[PDB]
């Protein structure tokens, strides 16, 4: 019985570090989705170059 | 210079538009921090219990 | 309640991101107003 308990209360520490990731991901994206964005504006001042 | 006064005014009121647009996003932004604080109210009762 | 926290957080984080946005905006077009005074 301990033994299970105790692998169940991994697997929820487990489960919340990967929400943590997911959380991760949308800023994985969000500052991603403006910083290439920002390299494109330069690539418009390269066109003035 | 008539023109571009009348364009001058247009572009003010844009900004105006702009400005009331992000305060309403600010004031909404501002909700949802409340909301967030309520919920760590609750989940901090929810610790207690 | 802790999920739905998270959920919310996020969703503030989007707002505000999408508010600083609309904020870069509202700047650039208020500094695009410098040929005002001519």
């Amino acid at each position: 019985m301990d033994i299970d308990d105790e692998l169940n209360e991994l697997e929820t520490l487990i489960k919340k570090k990967q929400d943590e990731k997911k959380s991760s991901e949308l800023e994985l994206q969000k500052l991603v989705h403006d910083l290439n964005k920002y390299k494109s504006n330069t690539n418009n001042m390269e066109k003035i170059i | 210079s008539k023109l571009f006064q009348f364009k001058l005014l247009q572009s003010n009121s844009k900004l105006a538009s702009t400005l009331e647009k992000i305060s309403s996003s600010n004031k909404d932004l501002e909700d949802e921090k409340m909301k967030f604080q309520e919920s760590l109210k609750k989940v901090d009762e929810i610790k207690a219990q | 309640e802790s999920i739905n926290e998270f959920k919310s957080i996020e969703i503030e984080m989007k707002n505000k991101l999408e508010k600083l946005n609309s904020l870069l905006t509202y700047i650039k077009s208020e500094i695009t107003q410098q040929e005002k005074g001519l």
